[PDB]
């Protein structure tokens, strides 16, 4: 039972076509719950989870306020990164920021994090100590010295260990019936023609939550690690996830194989054969 | 950094001919965030197409879920066409009930 | 809740 509260920020310039595109998303575990989009007629922090709908105006006003502050900083940051890297005018550049806190099973802080990317590349990152930074290049180092001078690490550490953790537990409280739920996979194995003497056994895991799942195909104990096709875990769109794993197998010998579904929401590992 | 988008086309619920369902077009690992996603039915654009809020993953690459309500038939084709700078041509992935 | 600390590059 591990949790996390993460906020994602993305600023994409678009010269001659408006102010930078700023969008922010907030996540509790594998569930998005808040969002801000600079292009909305009225940019504001808005709920994206049903359990965040009983928060009242004050809450959003505040968040909307903070989001805008950051939005402005990102406008200036874009222009700044543009200079540090001396990029010509008229170009599009992205600035990304993601920070959050992981909460261990014991309910205590597991660790915090905060990092930036520019043009999709690691730029600057707060180290696991939450006191020092990792600057990727001379440009980043400039930012590093500035943040060191402003004692920003200290501020982030405080937020990451405190406020971040406080709101997480709190949002977990709000989202109880869904955030703490753990919808187990609906697993079945499907059969598929492939060749004249070989079929594809596809092991499906449906409607589970959280997204973390383990699918493996095996033949008499031995895991068929190399013959296994795995699809990236995907959102069904309704809050749960899907995933499957397949193996190429000779016709007539399907029954011999077995797939093992492992997921928090299961009393114990599943074993499917066909 | 420019990364080419990954696409998964699949229904929300187990596909059943004649039963209303939701077709998803999951597009991941792409950058820059500018991208065009279109869902097709027998090669023609599907009007109403819901778009999740774009976000990014661990590696900074972006991802988004585009989806539409649809009712699978044994014969109708469904695809997702994705246009992005990483790709020289639009990427069209068909929905495979089995995939 | 969003962090209030501004990070200017």
């Amino acid at each position: 039972g591990q949790h996390s509260l993460q906020y994602f920020h993305t600023a994409v310039s678009r010269p001659g076509l408006g102010e930078p595109w700023f969008i922010s998303v907030g996540y509790v575990d594998d569930t998005q719950f808040v969002r801000f989009d600079s292009d909305a007629e009225n940019p504001r922090m808005e709920p994206r989870a049903r359990w965040m709908e009983q928060e009242g105006p004050e809450y959003w006003e505040r968040e909307t306020q903070i989001a805008k502050g950051h939005e402005q900083s990102f406008r200036g940051s874009l222009r700044t990164a543009q200079s540090y890297y001396n990029q010509s005018k008229g170009g599009s550049h992205t600035l990304q920021w993601m920070y959050g806190c992981d909460m261990g099973s014991d309910g205590r802080l597991l660790r915090g994090y905060l990092q930036f990317a520019y043009e999709g590349r690691d730029y600057i990152a707060l180290n696991e100590d939450l006191k020092t930074w990792t600057a990727v290049d001379m440009a980043a180092q400039i930012t590093r010295r500035k943040w060191e001078q402003a004692g920003i690490a200290e501020k982030d550490q405080a937020y990451l260990e405190g406020t971040c953790m406080q709101s997480l537990r709190r949002y977990l409280e709000l989202g109880k019936e869904t955030l703490l739920r753990t919808d187990p996979p609906k697993a079945h194995v499907t059969h598929h023609p492939r060749s004249y003497g070989a079929v594809t056994l596809r092991c499906w895991a449906l409607g589970f939550y959280p997204a973390d799942i383990t699918l493996t195909w095996q033949l008499n104990g031995e895991e068929l690690t190399q013959d296994m096709e795995l699809v990236e875990t995907r959102p069904a769109g309704d809050g749960t996830f899907q995933k499957w794993a397949s193996v190429v197998v000779p016709l007539g010998k399907e029954q011999n194989y077995t797939c093992h579904v492992n997921h928090e929401g299961l009393p114990e590992p599943l074993t499917l054969r066909w | 950094i420019q990364k080419t988008p990954q696409i998964q086309v699949y229904s929300r619920h187990p596909p059943e001919n004649g039963k209303p369902n939701i077709l998803n077009c999951y597009v991941t690992q792409f950058h820059p965030p500018h991208i065009e996603i279109q869902m097709l039915k027998n090669g023609k654009k599907i009007p109403k197409v819901e778009m999740s809020d774009m976000s990014f993953s661990k590696d900074w690459s972006f991802y988004i879920l585009a989806h539409t309500e649809f009712t699978p038939t044994e014969t109708d084709t469904y695809a997702c066409r994705v246009k992005h700078d990483s790709m020289a041509e639009p990427k069209t992935v068909y929905w495979d009930r089995d995939m | 809740i969003l962090m209030e600390h501004i990070h200017k590059l």
